[PDB]
């Protein structure tokens, strides 16, 4: 019953946040976060430029996640995870994570923990963060046409829909991406990223198609009969062989998911390396 | 390449005299001519439980079958087959049963008088249905004469020649019938049920079809292996048994009088036995479904990406094994990427899962405490997520019939007292 001390109120909090011990932290979550469920308003205050403050609060959020590492288990549950059950609040929110990700870089740490993040943003609302993850990377990949490039490692935009990928692939476990309404546009951008990029973000394609294809035998929403189950069971299983490994280019490489994700993301950032790249046949 | 000449000379060749195990069987009295019958024809009688599944070799088991057959499985004779308090212990291999049919001559068995089968049961049935390619030639023998009752082999056999096992003879089934006992089960037939001095035999009404053939099944249960005795209602009873899974129910309208009997003859065995209280320290996997329960569910949230598609399969299977309930839907797969973000998943699971399994609270709270000590700073906090929602589970344990299950709660409140004291910054 006081909306109005939230903006004041919560820039404090996060202030006085760093200053205060480990368990004096802890305490601080408890009471703030029932404020957060009052930026709905402010959100949308008749463009007051109240709703940039929004914005640097959550930045400040975002610095907080990334370096309390010890605590992240219960930032997520606490935080992002009621943060998620704002349907007008989605939209700014994953726009911050998205220019957290791309000052960092590819391989920055910022990057690979702000994917992370959006596991638990999605889960409140598969329906829409699926349904506008998708909606981003299919206009990138559109916009390339306006500046040609003979190569899409080359071109100025690599960055983005690499980063974006990442996202993509986190949030394929579990059905968290909807297939049921999304499956056109996932083959759609998977047959562009094939073979495509460092050993690391070659992994993660496959990984990619791999994840789909199990949230379409463990999902509810479609009725498929016991006859279609049994070639879907298959056809996983014929991806898994090491045929799909050569067609994938990552022949040479026991498993995927290991490249696929790297232990030590939050201590340092990624290092690529051995440009040196495998050539793509069209039969393939 | 092998026949009856052949085997022959390789047991002959062999030492099998002076093994010291041969003698053994002779001891074991399996096999044993007992006198004639009324045709004159000799008669054997082969005890089931005398014989284990791999304790003893089978080579030396068949010559000495042979060997007693060889002075007279010329002329026609007449075997008897003891297949009292069958089970799963004494059993024929699929390998090892299909040798009898080739390791005798083939002239003997044209010269098999007749059959008689004794106190048989519902696992000798189930044998046959699932060896019944092997057993083909036996079904709708003429040869095998079931013995329904008692009062009619000694009519057919020579009465005071009959040398049936002795263990078998000591029951008698000379105990008290409760006639009309009905075995509530998938399917209802008639029961008579003998608790006997020291086993109890269930006898059904109703003939059943055994190679093509009527006869009464006859599962006996030694009273020493009636471990639980419950009584639910006096409308039912129910009768736990080691490694059955779900218990036997009767309906009859005294059960606490069969209960009775059964304690009391439960009770006068505990006095015989020299030293009870020592056994168990051996759990079964379906002893433990709640254990296997915080494993999974604890690794699922590991730094490893390896690791954690392992424990989503253990996770899948423990489903299917043991019929738990969930939301969604799980399918094994190998070469799963799961995210290291393996939170918010892990919880959704634990309050379904405590929500609709009370039973699983005790075992699984005593693990998921000792694994909280083991677990990594960021990993107790894990721990504390899935924790909570089973523990509004006590409720119903706290006064569970005073059963000695209220001491166990007592030692899981003493832990958790001990977690606060230490975990300051928690």
């Amino acid at each position: 019953n006081e909306p109005h001390l939230t903006l004041e109120f919560l820039e404090e909090c996060i202030s006085g946040f760093s200053k205060s011990s480990i368990e004096l932290k802890h305490l601080c979550l408890e009471y703030m976060t029932p404020w957060l469920s009052n930026l709905v308003r402010f959100c949308k205050h008749n463009d007051d430029a109240k709703r940039q403050r929004v914005t640097a609060i959550l930045d400040k959020l975002i610095t907080m996640t990334i370096n309390e590492k010890q605590m992240y288990p219960s930032i997520q549950a606490k935080i992002w995870g009621s943060l998620g059950q704002i349907t007008d609040l989605l939209d700014v929110v994953l726009d911050s994570f998205i220019k957290t990700s791309a000052t960092g870089g590819l391989g920055s740490i910022k990057a690979e923990v702000m994917a992370d993040t959006a596991v638990a943003l999605a889960s409140g609302n598969v329906k829409l963060v699926s349904s506008k993850v998708i909606g981003r990377m299919c206009k990138i990949i559109d916009k390339t046409c306006l500046s040609p490039t003979p190569t899409l490692e080359q071109h100025l935009m690599w960055d983005d829909i690499a980063i974006l990928a990442r996202y993509m692939l986190m949030l394929s476990f579990n059905n968290s991406l909807d297939v049921a309404a999304h499956l056109p546009y996932l083959f759609h951008v998977v047959t562009f990223l094939v073979a495509t990029g460092p050993l690391s973000l070659r992994a993660s394609t496959h990984g990619l198609v791999i994840n789909i294809i199990h949230s379409l035998c463990t999902c509810s929403q479609l009725h498929f009969s016991e006859e279609t189950k049994q070639v879907l069971r298959l056809s996983l299983t014929e991806f898994s062989l090491p045929k799909f490994y050569l067609l994938f280019g990552i022949s040479k490489v026991k498993s995927a998911a290991v490249i696929a994700f790297r232990s030590s993301y939050r201590d340092r950032s990624f290092s690529p390396g051995s440009y040196e790249r495998e050539t793509f046949a069209l039969t393939s | 390449n092998l026949t009856s000449s052949k085997f022959e000379e390789f047991m002959t060749r062999h030492q099998v005299h002076e093994k010291e195990e041969f003698k053994a069987l002779k001891t074991l009295s399996i096999f044993y001519q007992a006198g004639t019958s009324k045709a004159g024809n000799p008669i054997f009688y082969y005890v089931a439980r005398r014989f284990k599944t791999g304790q003893i070799n089978g080579d030396l088991l068949i010559y000495h079958v042979l060997l007693t057959l060889k002075p007279y499985y010329a002329k026609p004779y007449e075997i008897v087959v003891d297949l009292t308090h069958t089970g799963p212990s004494n059993r024929f291999k699929t390998d090892f049963l299909s040798k009898w049919f080739v390791v005798f001559p083939g002239f003997a068995y044209d010269n098999v008088s007749a059959v008689y089968i004794y106190n048989c049961n519902s696992w000798v049935r189930e044998y046959t249905k699932y060896h019944e390619r092997l057993l083909t030639g036996l079904k709708g023998s003429k040869r095998l004469v079931f013995i329904d009752c008692p009062g009619k082999l000694a009519e057919h056999i020579e009465h005071e020649q009959q040398k049936l096992p002795a263990a078998t003879l000591a029951l008698e089934e000379d105990l008290k019938v409760f006639h009309n006992a009905l075995k509530l089960a998938h399917k209802d037939t008639k029961v008579s049920i003998k608790v006997g001095s020291t086993a109890v035999q269930v006898t059904s009404a109703e003939r059943t079809k055994v190679l093509g053939q009527s006869v009464f099944l006859n599962d006996i249960y030694y009273a020493s292996e009636i471990e639980e005795i419950c009584l639910v209602d006096e409308n039912q009873f129910t009768l736990t048994i080691a490694n059955q899974g779900t218990p036997l129910t009767f309906m009859h309208q005294e059960c606490e009088a069969i209960v009775q009997s059964i304690i009391h003859i439960r009770t006068r065995w505990e006095l015989s036995q020299p030293d009870s209280i020592p056994q168990h320290t051996k759990i079964r996997p379906k002893d433990v479904p709640g254990t296997l329960l915080n494993i999974a569910l604890l690794n699922l949230g590991s730094s490893d990406p390896s690791l954690r598609s392992a424990a989503y399969n253990l996770l899948c299977a423990l489903t299917c094994t043991f019929n738990l309930k969930i939301e969604g839907q799980l399918l094994e797969t190998s070469g799963l990427c799961i995210p290291a973000n393996n939170t918010l998943f892990i919880v959704s699971i634990s309050k379904t899962l405590a929500a609709n399994e009370p039973h699983l609270t005790l075992e699984f709270l005593e693990e998921c405490i000792s694994g909280f000590s083991k677990s990594s700073i960021e990993l107790k906090h894990l721990c504390l997520e899935y924790m909570t929602p089973w523990l509004s589970n006590l409720v119903r344990f706290c006064k569970h019939n005073d059963d000695a299950k209220r001491q166990r709660v007592t030692a899981i409140l003493d832990k958790l007292i001990t977690m606060t004291i230490n975990e300051k910054q928690m």
